[PDB]
């Protein structure tokens, strides 16, 4: 049978109470069950039996409903708890799975640490130069970073990367690298990056000087 | 207890592969197991489960035609054929397990989980990255705490992994996501935060693999 | 369907693969509570499958709460030595009999021999093997005798 989550997206802090509700198409008696899946890794069980806890599942995770409506409550938000939320009912004789629901956390504003790695030595000698500037656990996922090669603003040149959200102190991480020929690298001495943040009052800049 | 699933794999449109899952310990296959996919960025969905007592097998009705899934003492394996863009996806096996009563005849959740093969469905040459230093310098120190890392550039396909120290050094890493270069090839850095008074006793090693390229590169990161 | 497989194996012990690959007296017992088969020790050994309470064979491998085993069943009405051993969910060996052994011990140091008496009994593989024939109640029983 079909299930549904409502919602898609969640927001909410470390300390609020959440629910998820699953909805399936037709009843499915009490064969559902709940998965959490973090970043990169395999989901993990959480509720069997739609009210069941699985053994070590922490006690705040709890299930509830029969027949066509389901809910899975997180009693007190953590910041191990940011993950997606699936629902699978294992009624029928083909295994279906909800759309999956998505829970981000908020949190205070935290300011980056911004440092600039020039390219390596290595990477010069093949004909290529990768300037990487990192932003180090920030909070909220809005930062502005601009590059400045001799004080001239940078267009085209770069490609940004932010993490998933931290599953300890939920902050973002980003990197902005920009990438140059070697001979273009050799043009020019000062290589610069400018960051803007809700938890800087004022542009953060880190900069060197080839050679 | 844990699950062990084979390696990622590249392969060209319309050829077949095929994905294994083991028990990774002294243990024989006894419980039904089950192959779950997930395309990149997508949900859960389920292909077929077998249950080894009755050699019974299920299939999903959209793949009944190309795919089949096939077990012996301690190997489960799923075979895919008539490869497309759209298989293109992360597969899981899971154990499905009765929690309630343990009966192998009704098998209604799955507990334990592999976790997963890649796999990439593209007519792409592989490619194997190179690996570059992050070094620390006064650059990437800033006060006490100092920033190092590995940049690994152009590769292809997904995925590349990385580890610190070979698995001992975790706290504080950031493997970022991969950015799609515009040459087609993949580019990844990841990054750790140290204490910037321990650079000259410590010792830092990224552990980079790309197993479609047979990529296996320790690259000692120093100031 | 008649054999009852409700087996946790959460301790990893491996009862399970062997069964794939290579007191109490006896009245009723849940098959929920059952894994793997039943046997009734007569003079000689019989298997018992799963039923309901009417003694109607249900073939539902021991999952609906109903299923049951009649080991009172098979007590010979003659009235001679009984015994029933099975495997329990967590893998545990368990027997039934009167106040002879409890379950197939026909004497403290014999063992009635039987398919999966190694998967219940691994402690009596060196244990000799004796042909047994005997009248007991008007019945005639062959069977092995697994002795020290
Ligand atoms: C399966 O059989 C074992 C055999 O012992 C049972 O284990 C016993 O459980 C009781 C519960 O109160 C304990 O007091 C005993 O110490 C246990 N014995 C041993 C040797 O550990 C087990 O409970 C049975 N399974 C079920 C579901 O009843
Ligand atoms: C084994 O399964 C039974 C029934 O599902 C359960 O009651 C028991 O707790 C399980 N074993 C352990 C060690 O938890």
């Amino acid at each position: 049978l079909t299930l549904t989550q409502s919602p898609s997206s969640l927001s909410a802090s470390v300390g609020d109470r959440v629910t998820i509700t699953c909805r399936a198409s037709q009843s499915i008696s009490s064969f559902l069950n709940w998965y959490q899946q973090k970043p990169g890794k395999a989901p993990k069980l959480l509720i069997y039996a739609a009210s069941s806890l699985q053994s070590g599942v922490p006690p705040r995770f709890s299930g509830s409903g029969s027949g066509t409506d389901f809910t899975l409550t997180i009693s007190s938000l953590q910041p191990e708890d940011f993950a997606t939320y699936y629902c699978q009912q294992s009624y029928s004789t083909p295994r279906t799975f909800g759309q999956g629901t998505k829970l981000e956390i908020k949190r205070t504003v935290a300011a980056p640490s911004v440092f600039i790695f020039p390219p390596s030595d290595e990477q010069l000698k093949s004909g290529t130069a990768s300037v990487v500037c990192l932003l180090n656990n920030f909070y909220p996922r809005e930062a502005k970073v601009q590059w400045k090669v001799d004080n001239a603003l940078q267009s085209g040149n770069s490609q940004e990367s932010v993490t998933e959200q931290d599953s300890k102190d939920s902050t973002y991480s980003l990197s902005s690298t920009l990438t140059l020929s070697k001979a273009d690298y050799e043009k020019h001495k000062v290589y610069a990056c400018e960051v803007t943040h809700q938890g800087l009052s004022s542009p953060v800049t880190k900069s060197f000087n080839r050679g | 207890q844990l699950l062990e699933q084979s390696g990622p794999e590249v392969k060209r449109p319309g050829t077949s592969v095929k994905m294994s899952c083991k028990i990774s310990g002294g243990a024989s296959i006894t419980q039904a197991m089950s192959w779950v996919r997930q395309a990149p960025g997508q949900g859960l969905e389920w292909m077929g489960g077998i249950t080894p007592i009755f050699g019974t097998v299920n299939y999903a009705q959209k793949i009944l035609g190309r795919v089949t899934i096939t077990a012996d003492e301690d190997t489960v394996s799923l075979e895919l054929s008539s490869l497309k863009s759209e298989d293109t996806a992360v597969y899981y096996c899971a154990r499905e397990v009765n929690l309630k009563t343990w009966n192998l005849a009704h098998p209604n959740v799955f507990d334990v989980w592999g976790q997963g093969t890649m796999l990439t469905v593209s007519s792409a040459s592989t490619k194997g990255p190179s690996v570059f230093p992050l070094a620390p310098s006064s650059k990437s120190t800033s006060g006490g705490t100092a920033a190092l890392g590995c940049l690994v550039k152009d590769y292809f396909p997904e995925p590349v992994t990385v580890s610190w120290n070979s698995g001992a050094l975790t706290s504080g890493v950031h493997t970022f996501p991969a950015v799609l270069q515009s040459s087609g090839l993949y580019s990844l850095s990841s990054v750790v935060t140290v204490p910037s008074s321990s650079l000259g006793t410590q010792t830092y090693i990224c552990n980079v693999n790309h197993k479609p390229s047979n990529t296996k590169v320790d690259k000692k990161v120093e100031p | 369907n008649r054999t009852a497989l409700n087996c946790n194996d959460s301790l990893q012990t491996g009862f399970i693969t062997s069964l794939f690959y290579a007191p109490r007296p006896c009245d009723v017992v849940s098959a929920r509570t059952v894994c793997g088969p039943v046997y009734c020790f007569t003079p000689s050994p019989v298997v018992v499958g799963t039923t309901d309470k009417l003694g109607i064979p249900t073939y539902n491998w021991g999952e609906n709460e109903t299923d049951v085993f009649m080991l009172e069943s098979l007590r010979p009405p003659t009235g001679g030595w009984f015994g029933c051993t099975w495997m329990n969910s967590t893998g545990f060996t368990k027997t039934c009999g009167a106040p002879g052994g409890s379950g197939p011990w026909i004497t403290p140091r014999c063992l009635v021999d039987y398919p999966y008496r190694l998967w219940h009994y691994p402690c009596t593989v060196n244990f000799t093997l004796h042909k047994v024939r005997m009248f007991v109640g008007g019945i005639e029983h062959r069977f092995d005798a697994a002795c020290n």
